[PDB]
């Protein structure tokens, strides 16, 4: 479902940001 | 929201990453708009809607910046579930996740309905197009925006660089998103 696909891509988006510190 | 298990599916983000990382030109992001169906409460209606499937963001005021960081923290808290700039292309990518397109409508709906490739190269092309998604992307620094219809949806590509339609990139998208 579209809200799930959103939550998944968003989680991955955040992680990639959280990963530049890390 | 609050507010706004197959092969081809387990393999989607990998294929998006592969498209971007294995490409001749420098692309900023790739989005896959997926086919979904809405059913109307009044009638029997199978309407095709293009929703957010998945994406891969590669990349390359202060008032605006802290608005953006708030949202990211709010989203962070909701999703799970030390601070630097949120760029325009990142923001556009992010906000794209809430967007949808009725079949035939907007750059992706346009692309899917007509099984078409829409290639907008250069700022003039984007703004001159008169489609608001193209105008939005141009506002946020994209100089090139592409929609390629595939069997399950539309692959959107964008870049802050000007890129002419490559025949090689067409083949890439076909290999990765068909079948």
């Amino acid at each position: 479902s579209v809200p799930q696909a959103r939550k998944a891509s968003l989680a991955r988006f955040l992680e990639k940001r959280k990963e530049r510190l890390m | 929201s609050a507010a706004a298990p197959q092969f081809n599916e387990d393999t989607l983000q990998q294929r998006l990453q592969a498209l971007i990382e294995s490409a001749g030109e420098n692309w900023t992001y790739a989005i896959f708009w997926q086919i979904s169906h809405d059913f109307d409460s009044s009638t029997g209606d199978n309407t095709v809607i293009l929703g957010w499937g998945d994406g891969y963001y590669k990349g390359e005021n202060t008032a605006e910046q802290e608005h953006r960081k708030r949202v990211i923290r709010e989203l962070n808290s909701l999703i799970s579930g030390n601070d630097e700039e949120v760029t325009d292309t990142e923001w556009f990518f992010l906000v794209s996740m809430t967007q949808s397109f009725v079949n035939g409508v907007g750059l992706p709906g346009e692309s899917f309905l007509n099984s078409r490739v829409i290639w907008l190269s250069g700022s003039g092309a984007l703004t001159g197009s008169g489609c608001e998604r193209a105008g939005q992307g141009q506002i946020y620094g994209l100089k090139t925006m592409v929609c390629i219809a595939t069997q399950n949806g539309v692959v959107e590509l964008g870049s802050s660089e000007v890129i002419s339609q490559s025949s090689d990139l067409m083949h890439k998208v076909n290999n990765l998103f068909n079948f």
